[PDB]
RNA sequence: UACCUGGUUGAUCCUGCCAGUAGUCAUAUGCUUGUCUCAAAGAUUAAGCCAUGCAUGUGUAAGUAUGAACAAAUAGACUGUGAAACUGCGAAUGGCUCAUUAAAUCAGUUAUAGUUUGUUUGAUGGUUACUCGGAUAACCGUAGUAAUUCUAGAGCU
RNA sequence: UGAUUCAUGAUAACUCGACGGAUCGCACGGCCGCCGGCGACGCAUCAUUCAAAUUUCUGCCCUAUCAACUUUCGAUGGUAGGAUAGUGGCCUACCAUGGUGGUGACGGGUGACGGAGAAUUAGGGUUCGAUUCCGGAGAGGGAGCCUGAGAAACGGCUACCACAUCCAAGGAAGGCAGCAGGCGCGCAAAUUACCCAAUCCUGACACGGGGAGGUAGUGACAAUAAAUAACAAUACCGGGAGUCUGGUAAUUGGAAUGAGUACAAUCUAAAUCCCUUAACGAGGAUCCAUUGGAGGGCAAGUCUGGUGCCAGCAGC
């Protein structure tokens, strides 16, 4: 026996059933270019995650509203959606979970929030800043564009202390240019 | 197999030990002793996983080989010694003394005791019969044998055992109206008042227990352990006092704690 | 060069092993890491240790992004108690013991060669 | 995602299948491959055959030291450490594999008032003896055989 | 005790009974030679624990081109024995003629170990389940057995059969479906590495040992995150004469940065990788993205050259 054999792992996306549907290809490319995604895989995993959330809500809604499992897990699901900024305190019902869309999840990405908070010039500029270790969520540097920000953490997005844009020393391009200028 | 198995695979260990599945291929194989291997807590788990005194398997051996740990008043040096329900664990250097009791979620809890309360324990009587020379004796569910017991003691009763004199100080008859704890099954760790006894000839006897909050649950006679006469237990219980809360109620407390804490 | 604050948590005094054990939090802005040697020189002052050799720090992990590390520390009442309860490899790191170089595979082949001979000749079997 | 599309006719509506579409902790193979984490891996055919090495040994204050052993001491049985050897225990666990096996194995559920069980734990064992006897190992020294933890005889304890 | 002429007692005898301590460490004390402490190891009995053995009920794929099967030599049951740890045709003697079967016996097939489970699943379902957890079974094929609490043991023995090693030819020694490795077989699968540091197991044992197990190497089985550029100014081209906004260029600019490399520290049993970090590290940022397609199904050319029912394409 190897202990490592007991480590779990799973899949995070499914490919479309119809690969060459022109309507779908048009809608997906619009979301990919709007949010600066790397490929269709990034959009497919968000759809995969959304399907899981909606499926959980549908099962709960099919039970009696007095069912203890309906009450307990329903509150947990609503609490989870509120903590990430998907739902509002005025939408505290499982029926509002079924009304969520892919755009709601893509708007909570770190890449989207870095752009819509003014830190970046374009959605594609935010992508490079995140992966280049210029952003931090609170005290922690985050270099994953797919990081899903929480409502309690959205106000702490700032430049990293080690970045040239956050108080750190200038990068190696300016430093070399300064060195060359000094040599003159 | 051609004989006795000496290994316990980690995933086959009892769940109430709460061992991490990636911590290794093996779990401590409980030694033979007063308690069954599935209803015990080996000293290695207690010293390393519960109390954190030892950081590794090796350090538990060092602690025990210095004769610093006692179970039921006697020093124990076996790492996998099966300490079980109602056992008293004492560590003189740290001046600590615990009683192994189940929490309401069915897991062993090291309930800190006072020096006065650490001088006895409760045992459940298994049977009473005549031994050699017609001398009556009783044996318990913790492997103990007591000769010349009180003639009033019968099977399923509870006896108060003094760990110094090693004698029966007092006993409780098994009857409806006493406070009992569940020691096995789904309701393990729950405390209530024995309300009814349903006997079925040739089959297991069912006992209906009612919680202090009116919640009623059933179980088998073999999983019941009388704690006191009437409604007051003879031993100190943990904070929950055997009250099992619903997940909704438990979530309510957690939410309130974050608001205050 | 900046300040280096050391914080400890999950602290407990272990009478059974005659030591203090705790988790070490090291804030080191502007620095790659903090060497274990320097942490011993700083823990000996925060806990008033007469001989730093009774200090053992191990399992250090620098957090992603830098500026903070976490480890585990042990303070022994004396170097004598350390040599009794401390594993050999952690004593070699602190210089309290030497390393005996050996080959396990060679030891096994010597064992199998030595059990074909009886008596005092077992050792002389080359 | 409770979904279908091409193909029989001059054209039509059907039956009906072929083909396409998607997945597989599903294997192989092709081409390609920068970074992080995680991770299966001589099962399928041959439970076919195997060179070599290794995978099981074991010492406490507490069974037995006269190494012609070491160390430190200096008329004593021994009583610092201790190789070897006897004795004790273990090697029936683990690991590997899926050949045979179809109410059999196995699963849930029972029973032993139908038995055995080193060990652990608890309890329990009557109203020459100031200590018996003979052996044997290590050791020692005569050896045999091409040869093996193959083997004979002698002297000790 | 649901239930036992049961637990257990008394009595008459019986046995040629491995039973009832000829053992060891430490500490020295108290009485006037006597007495005495705390331990170790061992014998026996019961209970307990660790388990096994046997066992109740229900449940298994395809096949009837398998309809009868079992019973002299046990098939089904009875009585008395023998054997066994013990129940039992388990075996023997004697007796009876039963037992199973379209509710599929019996026989045959399985590229059939069983289960926990795996894949896909609106629901129902279909398929798979050699493999790390549990149970069983085996150690080249059979059989037999010693030791022992426990084995019909194979990193134990004995024999036969099949293979095969050494030999001075008189003999002797063999069992990788353990780990690594080799041959063969194949569509098909890695190092003859390091270590007991973790997990745990074992011994007289706090200390020895552990190819169990872990660590590293090989590794596009499978899975996760995620680079291969961003921005501004020009030229050019649009949209809402005009001017704001958007799009292109191996143009021009300064900025950003990890792949890589490397002091160091950290990591580790020791190393290594990761994480952290001095220095270094991008313009055609050659630091060059590939694999399949472009009649339809089915996203994408009635472009250009070649070939001319050839060569080829084409799942249809
Ligand atoms: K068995
Ligand atoms: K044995
Ligand atoms: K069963
Ligand atoms: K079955
Ligand atoms: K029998
Ligand atoms: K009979
Ligand atoms: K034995
Ligand atoms: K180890
Ligand atoms: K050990
Ligand atoms: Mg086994
Ligand atoms: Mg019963
Ligand atoms: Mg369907
Ligand atoms: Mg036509
Ligand atoms: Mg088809
Ligand atoms: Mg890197
Ligand atoms: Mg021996
Ligand atoms: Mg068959
Ligand atoms: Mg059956
Ligand atoms: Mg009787
Ligand atoms: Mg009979
Ligand atoms: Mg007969
Ligand atoms: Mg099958
Ligand atoms: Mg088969
Ligand atoms: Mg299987
Ligand atoms: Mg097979
Ligand atoms: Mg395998
Ligand atoms: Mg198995
Ligand atoms: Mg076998
Ligand atoms: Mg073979
Ligand atoms: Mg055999
Ligand atoms: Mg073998
Ligand atoms: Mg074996
Ligand atoms: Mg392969
Ligand atoms: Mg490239
Ligand atoms: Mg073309
Ligand atoms: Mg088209």
């Amino acid at each position: 026996v190897h202990v490592s054999f007991y480590r779990n792992y799973g899949k995070t996306f499914k490919k479309p059933r119809r690969p060459y549907e022109k309507e779908r290809l048009d809608a997906e490319l619009k979301l990919v270019g709007e949010y600066g995604l790397r490929c269709k895989r990034e959009l497919w995993r968000v759809q995969y995650a959304l399907s899981r959330i909606r499926n959980a809500a549908r099962m709960l809604l099919t039970l009696d509203e007095k069912d203890p499992r309906r009450i307990f897990e329903g509150e947990a699901l609503l609490r989870r959606m509120n903590r990430y900024g998907l739902l509002d305190e005025s939408q505290n019902k499982l029926d509002y979970v079924l009304a969520l869309t892919v755009e709601n999840f893509l708007e909570r990405r770190l890449q989207t929030l870095v752009f819509k908070t003014g830190m970046a010039k374009s959605i594609h500029h935010a992508r490079v800043l995140i992966r280049q270790r210029h952003i931090r969520v609170g005290r922690q540097v985050v270099n994953v564009a797919s990081f899903m920000v929480r409502v309690d953490s959205q106000k702490h997005i700032d430049f990293s202390l080690t970045s040239p844009f956050g108080g750190g020393r200038p990068g190696r391009v300016k430093r070399k240019n300064q060195k060359s200028a000094a040599k003159k | 197999a051609r004989g006795l198995k000496k290994h316990l695979k980690r995933l086959n260990a009892p769940k109430h030990w709460m061992l991490d599945k990636l911590g290794g291929a093996f779990a401590p194989k409980p030694s033979s002793g007063p308690h069954k291997s599935r209803e015990c807590l080996p000293l290695v788990i207690i010293l390393r996983n519960r109390l954190k005194y030892a950081l590794t398997y090796r350090e538990v051996i060092s602690i025990l080989m210095q004769r610093q740990v006692m179970v039921d008043g006697k020093v124990r040096t076996d790492k996998t010694y099966p300490a079980g329900f109602m056992d008293v664990v004492t560590i003189p250097k740290t001046n600590e003394s615990f009683r192994l009791l189940y929490d309401t979620k069915g897991r062993f809890r090291l309930h800190s005791l006072r020096d006065e309360e650490a001088k006895f324990k409760l045992c459940k009587v298994r049977s009473v019969q005549f031994g050699q020379k017609g001398i009556p004796y009783l044996n318990t569910y913790d492997g103990r044998t007591i000769r010349y017991p009180d003639p009033l003691i019968k099977a399923n009763d509870t006896i108060k055992l003094d760990l110094d004199s090693n004698k029966i100080v007092d006993f409780i008859k098994f009857d409806v109206g006493n406070v009992v704890m569940v020691t096995g099954g789904r309701n393990r760790g729950r405390v209530g008042i024995l309300k009814n006894r349903e006997k079925h000839k040739g089959s297991f006897e069912t006992v209906h227990i009612q919680d202090s909050q009116g919640h009623e649950f059933a179980t088998r006679l073999g999983n019941v352990f009388t704690l006191g006469k009437g409604s007051k237990p003879w031993v100190s219980l943990p904070k929950g006092k055997g009250i099992k809360l619903s997940i909704i109620e438990e979530a309510r407390k957690r939410m309130a704690a974050q608001s205050a804490t | 060069d900046k300040a280096v604050t050391i914080r400890t948590r999950k602290f407990m005094t272990n009478r059974l092993l005659a030591r203090k054990q705790f988790i070490i939090d090291v804030l080191h802005p502007g620095r790659a890491n903090v060497s274990k040697a320097e942490l011993k020189e700083k823990l000996s002052r925060m806990y008033e240790v007469k001989d730093p050799n009774a200090i053992f720090v191990f399992k250090f992990r620098t957090h992603f992004g830098g500026g903070k590390s976490t480890g585990f520390g042990l303070i022994y009442d004396s170097v004598e108690n350390a040599k009794k309860y401390e594993p050999k490899y952690r004593l070699i790191r602190n210089g309290l013991d030497t390393k005996v170089e050996k080959s396990r595979k060679q030891m096994k082949e010597r064992k199998n060669r030595a059990k074909k001979v009886r008596g005092v000749k077992k050792t002389k079997a080359g």
